[PDB]
C-alpha cells in the first residue's frame, strides 16, 4: 500500500545511501530477527549516530546479496504514520489500514516492519470511543510472535513513553547503539564520499575528512560524530560549488574545512587575515593610548590572545584567565571594556553584586527549582552560547556568594559549563576577566607612623582569604593594579578633556585648553589613594560647570570657540567665551 | 490541562 514503503526497493535505485561498518550491529539485529522468542529488535542510541541508516542498510545488503541466507530473501517495509493518519476521518478508518497491513506482513512471513520512531505508535488513533491505540492492534501479533518489526528510538525516549507500558518493551530486545571511534567515522566518510562528490562535482582530500572528524568532535559538541562530521563535508562541497566562476576549486584540500568548522563553531578560524594580524599587533599600543600604566595587564591581556589566534592555546581551558586587584580610580574595569571594542567582539559584563544570594547564582546555569515557566534558560550560559567570542568580565566578583567561585572553577579547568537544559556553553574563546576590589581598604589606609607604608602585600593577603588556593591555581595571571603615578595623571586629563570636546562638538562648541591650566587642574585632582575618579569631578567644576551655564544661557547657546588660560598670579583658570 | 480533541462522525 501507499503507507507502507519498501525500502528494498528504493536501495535498487539508488535511493539508500550505503552502510559501512556496523557489522556487529547489523548482526546482533540479524540474531535477533532469527531468535524463537523476543523476535523484535529495538535500536536505541543517540541521535545522529546511524540507527536509522541501519535498518535501510539491512535492506541495502540483501539487494545485494552480502548476507546470510536465511535472510537471503526478506522484504524490510518502512512505514509512513502520518498517512496511516491521513484519511482517519471516519470510525474504523484507521483499524482497516492497520488491521489490512498486519495481515498482509503474517502471510509472507519473510516481510519485516521498520518503524521509525517507534514511539509514536503508544498515542495514535485515540479520537474517540473505541479508543483502540495502535499499539493495542499490534500487541497480539507480537505477543505469538507471527510478525517481525524493527524500532528506534533516542535515549531521551524508551524511559518516558515506551518503557511505561511493559506489554510492548518486553516483546522488543533492547539494542545499544553508540557513536563510532574517530578511526571508524574516517572510513564511513570515505564510504559516502563518491555519492556527496557527485553531487558537488567536486573531490575531497584524505586529510581533509580526517580533518573533519578532529576539529568537529574538537569544537562542535552539540552533536554526534557521524552526522557531524558529515555535515561539514557536505558543506564544504558547497562552499566551493558557489564559487563566482562555475567552478574555482574542483577538490577540497586541508585549510578549507576549517572554515566551514569556524562558521559553524564561530571561532575565529586558523590562517589568520591581515585585518586581524595588524589588530592584534597593534592591540598593545590602541589600548595603551586610552589605558595609561597598568602596561603589565594589557600585556598579560594581549598576549593571551596573541597565543590563542596564533594556535598556541589551552586545549580545554579559555584563552585566559584574569583576576584584576587594586586600589579605586585605576583602569581595571575600563581595559577590560576597551580590549572588547579594539577586538570587536560583544562585551560580556556580570555585575557580581547583584549575585550575593544562593538563588541568584543558579540564574546563571539555570532557572529556579520547577520554574513554571518556559524560559528556563541561563544567563551565562546563554550568553556565551550567543557570543562565543566574547570578554566575560564580572565585576565586583568579591560580593558573589562563593557558589560562583565553584561554577568557575569549571569553567577554566575544563572551558563548558553545562546547563540544566543539556546545552554546553564553549568558554574556550571567550577571554574570563574579573575584577575585585578586595584588600582596597588596605591600599587606602595610612598607617601609624612619619611614614606611610605600601600595604600592598597586606591586601594580597585578604584576596587569598577569599580566593581559595584552587582559584588562584587555575588563574593564568593575578594582575595587581599600581597607583597612578602623577605623569600619568596628566595623560588622563587630556582623555577626559577629549571626551568634553566630543560633548561640545555636539554643540558646535570648540575648546582650547592651555598646557599650563592642564597641571593646575591634575596639581588639584591628583590623589593617589583615589585614583582617576577624583580627575573627572575636577574638570565637572572647573570646566563642565561654567560652559553649562552658558550653554543654556550665555554666548555658547549656538557658538564655541572656547579659550581657557590660567594666570598666574591668582591661580585660577579664566574661560574666554566667543559668541560666534 | 487543555488539551485538544478530535471527533470522528459515524459514517
Ligand atoms: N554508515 C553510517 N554509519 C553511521 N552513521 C551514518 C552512516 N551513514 C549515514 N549515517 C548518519 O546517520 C544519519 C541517519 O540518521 P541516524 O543517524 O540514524 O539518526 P536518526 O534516526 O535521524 O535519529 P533520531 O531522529 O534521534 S531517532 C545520516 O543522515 C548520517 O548522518
Ligand atoms: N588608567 C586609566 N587611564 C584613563 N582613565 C582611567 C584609568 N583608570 C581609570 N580611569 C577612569 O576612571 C574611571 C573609572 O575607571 P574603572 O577602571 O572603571 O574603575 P574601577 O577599577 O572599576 O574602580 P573600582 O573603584 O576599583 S570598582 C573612568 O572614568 C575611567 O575612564
Ligand atoms: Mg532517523
Ligand atoms: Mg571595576
Amino acid at each position: 500500500e501507499n503507507f507502507t514503503t519498501n525500502l528494498n526497493q528504493l536501495a535498487r535505485v539508488g535511493g539508500i545511501d550505503p552502510l559501512i561498518g556496523r557489522e556487529k550491529e547489523l548482526e546482533r539485529a540479524i540474531q535477533v530477527l532469527c531468535r524463537r522468542r523476543k523476535n523484535n529488535p529495538l535500536l536505541v542510541g543517540e541521535s545522529g549516530v546511524g540507527k536509522t541508516a541501519i535498518a535501510e542498510g539491512l535492506a541495502w545488503r540483501i539487494v545485494q546479496g552480502d548476507v546470510p541466507e536465511v535472510m537471503a530473501d526478506c522484504t524490510i517495509y518502512s512505514l509512513d504514520i502520518g498517512s496511516l493518519l491521513a484519511g482517519t476521518k471516519y470510525r474504523g478508518d484507521f483499524e482497516k489500514r492497520f488491521k489490512a497491513l498486519l495481515k498482509q506482513l503474517e502471510q509472507d512471513t519473510n516481510s519485516i516492519l521498520f518503524i521509525d520512531e517507534i514511539h509514536t505508535i503508544i498515542g495514535a488513533g485515540a479520537a474517540s470511543g473505541g479508543q483502540v491505540d495502535a499499539a493495542n492492534l499490534i500487541k497480539p501479533l507480537l505477543s505469538s510472535g507471527k510478525i517481525r518489526v524493527i524500532g528506534s528510538t533516542t535515549y531521551q525516549e524508551f524511559s518516558n513513553i515506551f518503557e511505561k507500558d511493559r506489554a510492548l518493551a518486553r516483546r522488543f530486545q533492547k539494542i545499544d547503539i553508540t557513536e563510532p571511534s574517530i578511526e571508524e567515522t574516517v572510513q564511513i566518510i570515505n564510504g559516502l564520499k563518491p555519492k556527496y562528490e557527485a553531487h558537488h562535482d567536486v573531490r575531497y582530500t584524505a586529510k581533509a575528512v580526517r580533518a573533519a572528524v578532529e576539529l568537529a568532535v574538537k569544537y562542535i559538541n552539540d552533536r554526534h560524530l557521524p552526522d557531524k562530521a558529515i555535515d561539514v563535508i557536505d558543506e564544504a562541497g558547497a562552499r566551493a560549488r558557489l564559487m563566482p566562476v562555475s567552478k574555482r576549486k574542483k577538490t577540497v584540500n586541508v585549510a578549507d574545512i576549517e572554515s566551514v568548522v569556524a562558521r559553524i563553531a564561530r571561532i575565529p578560524e586558523k590562517s589568520v587575515s591581515q585585518s586581524d594580524r595588524d589588530t592584534l599587533k597593534n592591540l598593545g599600543d590602541r589600548l595603551k593610548m586610552l589605558v595609561f600604566g597598568q602596561d603589565k595587564a594589557i600585556e598579560a591581556l594581549t598576549e593571551a590572545i596573541k597565543m590563542a589566534r596564533a594556535g598556541l592555546g589551552h586545549e580545554h581551558k579559555p584563552v585566559g584567565s584574569f583576576l584584576f586587584a587594586g586600589p579605586t580610580g585605576v583602569g581595571k574595569t575600563e581595559v577590560t571594556v576597551q580590549l572588547s571594542k579594539a577586538l570587536g567582539i560583544e562585551l560580556l559584563r556580570f555585575d557580581m553584586s547583584e549575585y550575593m544570594e544562593r538563588h541568584t547564582v543558579s540564574r546563571l546555569i539555570g532557572a529556579p527549582p520547577g520554574y513554571v515557566g518556559f524560559d528556563q534558560g541561563g544567563l551565562l550560559t546563554d550568553a556565551v552560547i550567543k557570543h562565543p567570542h566574547a570578554v566575560l568580565l564580572l565585576d565586583e566578583i568579591e560580593k558573589a556568594h562563593p557558589d560562583v567561585f565553584n561554577i568557575l572553577l569549571q569553567v577554566m579547568d575544563n572551558g563548558t559549563l553545562t546547563d540544566n537544559n543539556g546545552r554546553k556553553a564553549d568558554f574556550r574563546n571567550v577571554v574570563l576577566v574579573m575584577t575585585t576590589n578586595a584588600g582596597v581598604r588596605e591600599t587606602e589606609r595610612k598607617s601609624i607612623g612619619l611614614i606611610h607604608q605600601d600595604n600592598s602585600t597586606d591586601a594580597m593577603e585578604e584576596i587569598k582569604k577569599i580566593f581559595t588556593p584552587e582559584f588562584r591555581n587555575r588563574l593564568d595571571n593575578i594582575i595587581w593594579f599600581d597607583h597612578l603615578s602623577t605623569d600619568v595623571i596628566h595623560q588622563v586629563v587630556d582623555k577626559f578633556i577629549v571626551e568634553l570636546q566630543v560633548q561640545l562638538d555636539q554643540k558646535g562648541v570648540s575648546l582650547e585648553v592651555s598646557q599650563e591650566a592642564r597641571n593646575w587642574l591634575a596639581e588639584k585632582g591628583y590623589d593617589r589613594a583615589m585614583g582617576a575618579r577624583p580627575m573627572a569631578r575636577v574638570i565637572q567644576d572647573n570646566l563642565k560647570k561654567p560652559l553649562a551655564n552658558e550653554l543654556l544661557f550665555g554666548s555658547l547657546v549656538d557658538g564655541g570657540q572656547v579659550t581657557v588660560a590660567l594666570d598666574k598670579e591668582k591661580n585660577e583658570l579664566t574661560y574666554g567665551f566667543q559668541s560666534a | 490541562e487543555k488539551v485538544r480533541d478530535a471527533l470522528k462522525p459515524p459514517s
